[PDB]
């Protein structure tokens, strides 16, 4: 959830409103940026 | 010839222009063409 | 009173500036309402007829000689109820409304038999270039003249932009061969050179 | 002295031998000037705040405001409301901005409906009578009016849209009167009177929205320009646009609908002059690193000092205090 | 619209089951100005 | 702009009160930070 009421976009759209909503979404877009960035960073180093 | 630079880190008295208005800067070798010649 | 038409193709024609801001040998990336490339453009000829549709804005090209072709109406029903827009322009001075006309069939120049609620009142070879559109109660213009269908590019200023409040679906012309063709949102990739003109220009999703 | 500054760098009282990169130099302002166009007549907010009659929200009234010099700390002394309701902006800093031109829309609406009057929000006074975009710059003002729009026996002269086809866009307005398509009238009008409640009462609103200066502004705050300094590090105000450069003449050519010129990194580089509409180049002003070269402390105190990429000619000589960094 | 409501200390409680709600109504039943909800938003309160 | 309302501190400073500033540039210094790190893990990964 990356502290977020939900781990959903959809339920996030259909339970606030878009001034809300965005806000709720910056986290969970924050959050999975940095996993994909560990990801690679990881594989870089594994590929050396 | 063949291979051609950017620049060296002399003096600075485009890119490489905004690259250093943001505070992004190169610094020469301590050894020239001549010595490892 | 009678009308016929034709036709034809663009070779990348019609593109804008999309901002007031001046820009120097490089390339930008922007998204907006453009005619894409290559499109299926139409070619009318009017002798001596409904109301033509207006999904999203308009590309409009005319060659003539003097002020044969004098303005446009634009609206949904025109009869009596949707207020309609009424642009006429004879010497660079041009007369825009915002009323409820009553727009006779076929209309012409020597249009409207009565108007009510006008609220507005603004007053103010070659190819004439225009650019029409109607966003979030914004109706705004560009318009070119480029002396010379053809090939090559050549970008367009940007006139005026007014606050109607109206729900446009449907234009006519009142005033001769013209062409007409019609815009699409979508990306393009465009060039500035040193003088700060936009010279090539790359359709993103042709 | 810089060999103190290299002990604070290292968090340390002893340096030892080599080179250490200490610090940035950097050349500060000396003077400040201001550019505003000289315009004298004054915003006409009276005629808005304290008119005798207010438009239905159904066919909600818009004036146009340009050309004038806007004072919006007089606005608190023609309507009674509490606070302004401002998005994309603070209300106590309408004064030091330019806009390129205004709208005010007035309209009344019932108490528990003025929340319907922000972005984002749906219901039948936002559906079908008066929408706002989803990103709006502006504000609202809302004040009751219980003493002036309220009757005993009952006021029926305001009316709203009951049932519409399809829900209204942003600014965007119908007034027909057509027989809803078992057939309703579409135009229902508010009950007011003086005995009902809170939520009931008739309310007041006038919207005001702005445009975030993308071209020349015809309406500006009550500030005073100042002269023109070209060829020395100076605070610079255009319209708004605060910095700290040098300017110079420029040679780029603007179209006249072109106000500046934006880099690479969506940087101001060119301006035009509110006044004299001449074309000007911005430019940082001086700046540098500087290294100290130390024997180190357990042998003696004498340092050097090597100044990055610079021309020993043009390197900072000004004495006083307050025109370097260091 | 109840013409009597209870103390603090024995608070009312009713339960609401199988039956369409339509919360555009209530504001004509109370003269209050707006609501406070927490989890939700009330213009998406017909969505769900 | 990392969500906030522009990428220019001037403005931000210009349009709003400083409670409000801190809040629009914390996210500019968030992800400025962010993108000197990446630069200078794939520097070291680079020069190994
Ligand atoms: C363009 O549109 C006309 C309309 O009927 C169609 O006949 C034609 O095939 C289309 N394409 C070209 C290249 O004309
Ligand atoms: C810009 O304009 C000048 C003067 O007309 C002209 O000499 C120059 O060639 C132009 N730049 C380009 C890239 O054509
Ligand atoms: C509003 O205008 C009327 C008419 O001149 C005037 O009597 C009244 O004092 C004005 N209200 C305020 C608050 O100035
Ligand atoms: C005042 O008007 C504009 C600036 O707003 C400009 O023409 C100049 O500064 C003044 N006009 C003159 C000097 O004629
Ligand atoms: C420093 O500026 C002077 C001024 O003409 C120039 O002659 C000199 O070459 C410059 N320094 C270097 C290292 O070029
Ligand atoms: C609802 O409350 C009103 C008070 O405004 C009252 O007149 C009415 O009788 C109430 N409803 C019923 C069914 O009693």
């Amino acid at each position: 959830k990356f502290g977020a009421i939900s781990s959903v976009l959809n339920d996030i759209l259909s339970r606030l409103d878009p001034p809300e909503a965005e806000v709720q979404i910056d986290r969970l877009i924050t959050g999975r940026l940095q996993s994909l960035q560990t990801y690679v960073t990881q594989q870089l180093i594994r590929a050396a | 010839n063949k291979v051609t630079l950017a620049d060296a880190g002399f003096i600075k008295q485009d890119l490489i222009c905004a690259q250093k208005f943001n505070g992004l800067t190169v610094l020469p070798p301590l050894l020239t063409d001549e010595m490892i010649a | 009173i009678t009308r016929t038409q034709s036709y034809t193709n663009s070779f990348t024609r019609g593109v804008y500036y999309p901002d007031k801001v001046f820009r120097s040998s490089v390339l930008h990336s922007t998204q907006d309402l453009f005619l894409p490339f290559f499109s299926n453009v139409t070619w009318f000829h009017a002798i001596h007829n409904p109301a033509l549709p207006f999904n999203d804005g308009v590309y409009f090209a005319s060659t003539e000689k003097s002020n044969i072709i004098r303005g446009w109406i634009f609206g949904t029903t025109l009869d009596s109820k949707t207020q309609s827009l009424l642009i006429v322009n004879n010497a660079t001075n041009v007369v825009i409304k915002v009323c409820e006309f009553q727009f006779c069939n076929d209309p012409f120049l020597d249009v409207y038999s009565s108007a009510n609620n006008c609220t507005f009142e603004y007053v103010s070879k070659n190819l004439r270039e225009f650019v029409f559109k109607n966003i979030d109660g914004y109706f705004k213009i560009y318009s070119k003249h480029t002396p010379i269908l053809p090939q090559g590019f050549s970008a367009l200023e940007p006139l005026v932009d007014l606050p109607i409040g109206i729900n446009i679906t449907r234009f006519q012309t009142l005033l001769a061969a013209y062409y007409v063709g019609y815009l699409q949102p979508r990306t393009f990739l465009l060039k500035y050179n040193e003088n700060g003109t936009i010279t090539d220009a790359v359709d993103c999703a042709l | 002295d810089p060999l103190s500054e290299t002990k604070c760098t290292l968090k340390s009282f002893t340096v030892e031998k080599g080179i250490y990169q200490t610090s940035n130099f950097r050349v500060q302002p000396t003077e400040s000037i201001v550019r505003f166009p000289n315009i004298t007549n004054l915003c006409p907010f009276h005629e808005v705040f304290n008119a005798t009659t207010f438009a239905s929200v159904y066919a909600w009234n818009r004036k146009r405001i340009s050309n004038c010099v806007a004072d919006y700390s007089v606005i608190y002394n023609f309507a009674p409301f509490f606070a302004f309701k401002c998005y994309g902006v603070s209300p106590t800093k309408l004064n030091d901005l330019c806009f390129t031109n205004v709208y005010a829309d007035s309209f009344v609406i019932r108490g528990n409906e003025v929340s319907q009057i922000a972005p984002g929000q749906t219901g039948n006074i936002a559906d079908y009578n008066y929408k706002l975009p989803d990103d709006f710059t502006g504000c609202v003002i809302a004040w009751n009016s219980n003493k002036l729009d309220s009757k005993p026996s009952g006021n029926y002269n305001y009316l709203y849209r009951l049932f519409r086809k399809s829900k209204l866009k942003p600014f965007e307005r119908d007034i027909s009167t057509e027989i809803y398509q078992n057939c309703y009238s579409p135009l229902q009008s508010y009950g007011f009177r003086p005995t009902y409640g809170v939520g009931h009462q008739p309310y007041r609103v006038v919207v005001l929205s702005f445009e975030l200066l993308h071209a020349p502004a015809t309406v500006c705050g009550p500030k005073k320009s100042t002269n023109l300094v070209k060829n020395k590090c100076v605070n610079f105000n255009f319209n708004g646009l605060t910095g700290t450069g040098v300017l110079t003449e420029s040679n780029k050519k603007f179209l006249p609908f072109q106000q500046f010129g934006r880099d690479i990194a969506d940087t101001t580089d060119a301006v035009r002059d509110p006044q004299t509409l001449e074309i000007l180049d911005i430019t940082p002003c001086s700046f540098g690193g500087v290294s100290v070269i130390t024997p180190g402390t357990n042998t003696s105190n004498q340092v050097a000092v090597l100044y990055q990429g610079v021309n020993c000619t043009e390197v900072p000589v000004a004495i006083h205090a307050d025109q370097l960094t260091p």
